[PDB]
């Protein structure tokens, strides 16, 4: 009985499928849908870039956590095909297995070689650095070993986040609803304890983002189940018990929090309450606005490194929506208020279930890559007509 | 036009479950959403005729017995562009 | 043209993996299916009463 269901529900997901797949010539102006080994975690696009003018094309590179199996925990990396505006492959390689769980893997933005690697596994955060993926060997039977273990908490980290100005200067927010920022620079070999520059016992619930401002080295903001944002600054005395502010965002447990990277007044929180909140930092008392177009759990958000008015969101019901947030108050039609509210821009479905990450591409505009959890990846860009 | 439909499903001897799903959204959307729906099925095999009050949680076909044989014939009843059957939104 | 439109052929794997039908495998029939409102069936319904009745008369006509 249940069966019937089941089924049925896994053929309309087909459905949507080449219901995507048949009308992407008029949609997009790049698709490439790769089949990867592994499911894959997590992505982030890395900021440097070969540019092969004579052939004619860019590339960029990737960096993927994957799980082969259960135990089995590995990284990889990749380089990616984008072609050339001014006068075609996926390519996996550089592949080191992790001691454990990787749920978010981090690189340090003015130094590639460090990546801070957590997982749902561990409570400790593993950073490696270039000896360690360069002293890895793959004919070793052993994995890697990361430059340090960083070990505050005790429930195993949700995420993390690097300072994007303060150098080396990191974040990790925890399960047992705790915060900790470190410091690299500030070791000892006898104290692996230095690294903890603060800790912080704010939340109520479960954590599931703690994220830093991205011009500001003092601010950051954190999210809990317990439907809070809470904002903090580290330079703050009470900071380990007393947060700089504390609102009621939601009224679901909070997934993820964005940071505006171009403005740095707005932030954008998501929940399972299918609805993203909008954030200005000198009115806080006021949810700033409420985009709505998902009709189950979103999970997860991010802004456009190029222009700040276009937010990606993603969510259960297999859809990613971007946002023009140039359209508040505008008019539309009658037919137009079909699809949403104005201020939708685009809707993406291409997938076959939960997506699991987004990412942009900050070397091409209008690009994101989506790595799903039916072993799928994804980079796509739609046509300038929606937006040209 | 529900007897036109009936016309082009019935001479066909056989018919596949997506076809005859097009047929009862056709029907359904030349109907409207507040008439009652009621079904009628004519076994000319066993020669039974059984009326059964189709509403908007009832599938289409009722008469499979394996669950991979389930697997086949009610998953082809969620390919119609119209949302689930079964299942309220 | 835009309600029933099938949305995919795609290939579903059983238990074992084997390609099973997409909707698209055209069975042999017999049992055939009609829709309609409530005038339809009230029509069915008197209709199979008068039937039942004469019948009864046949039965006893030895």
């Amino acid at each position: 009985q249940a069966s019937e269901e089941g089924i049925n529900q896994e053929k309309c997901i087909n459905e949507e499928y080449k219901i995507w797949k048949k009308n992407s010539p008029f949609l997009y102006d790049l698709i490439i849908t790769r089949a990867l080994e592994w499911p894959c975690m997590s992505l982030q696009w890395y900021p440097e870039q070969q540019i092969f003018a004579e052939h004619g094309y860019t590339e960029q590179k990737m960096f993927l956590g994957v799980r082969a199996d259960v135990g089995k925990y590995l990284l990889a990396v990749a380089s990616i095909q984008l072609p050339y505006l001014n006068q075609l492959r996926v390519n996996i390689s550089n592949l080191y297995s992790h001691p454990e769980s990787v749920c978010s893997a981090k690189l340090m933005p003015q130094d590639d070689s460090c990546v801070a690697t957590v997982g749902n596994y561990h409570n400790d955060v593993l950073v490696f650095d270039k000896e360690s993926f360069e002293s890895y060997s793959s004919a070793s039977e052993s994995p890697l070993k990361p430059k340090y273990r960083l070990t505050k908490h005790t429930q195993p980290c949700t995420s993390v986040c690097w300072n994007f100005l303060s150098k080396g200067t990191l974040v990790s927010g925890s399960q047992d609803a705790t915060l900790s920022c470190w410091d690299l620079n500030a070791y000892n070999e006898s104290d692996s304890a230095s690294v903890l520059k603060v800790h912080i016992s704010s939340h109520e619930k479960q954590v599931s983002d703690v994220r830093f401002h991205y011009k500001h080295q003092d601010l950051l903001a954190s999210v809990s189940y317990d439907q809070y944002l809470h904002v903090h600054d580290i330079r703050r005395p009470d900071a380990s018990t007393k947060p700089a502010r504390s609102v009621h965002a939601h009224s679901g447990p909070i997934h993820s929090v964005a940071f505006n990277p171009h403005n740095d007044f707005i932030l954008a929180t998501c929940s399972t309450d299918k609805t993203i909140a909008l954030w200005d930092l000198r009115n806080l008392n006021q949810r700033l606005h409420t985009l709505e177009g998902h009709e189950d759990i979103v999970t997860k958000i991010s802004f456009s490194p190029h222009e700040e008015p276009i937010l990606a969101s993603t969510s259960a019901d297999r859809r990613t929506l971007v946002w023009d947030l140039s359209r508040i108050g505008e008019d539309q039609p009658a037919e137009e208020a079909q699809d949403g509210p104005p201020e939708l821009l685009f809707m993406h479905g291409g997938h076959t279930s939960c997506t699991i990450d987004m990412d942009w591409c900050p070397n091409y505009n209008w690009t994101m890559a989506t790595a799903a959890e039916d072993n799928i990846l994804q980079i796509w860009t739609p046509s300038r007509s929606i937006w040209g | 036009q529900v007897f036109m439909y009936y016309e082009k499903d019935r001479v066909q001897r056989r018919t596949s479950p997506r076809q005859q799903i097009m047929y009862r959204i056709q029907t359904e959307t030349a109907f409207g959403p507040d008439e009652n729906l009621c079904c009628i099925d004519w076994n000319s095999q066993t020669r039974q005729s059984a009326i059964r009050l189709m509403g908007r949680e009832d599938l289409t076909m009722g008469t499979l017995k394996s669950d991979a044989e389930k697997w086949c014939y009610y998953i082809g009843s969620y390919i119609m562009s119209s949302p689930t059957e079964g299942i309220l939104p | 043209f835009s309600t029933g439109e099938v949305w995919v052929n795609c290939k579903f794997t059983d238990t074992d993996g084997s390609l099973l039908d997409d909707g698209t495998k055209l069975s042999d029939r017999s049992v055939y299916n009609l829709f309609g409102n409530m005038s339809l069936y009230c029509f069915f319904r008197l209709f199979h009463t008068l039937y039942s009745r004469l019948e009864e008369i046949k039965n006893l006509e030895q």
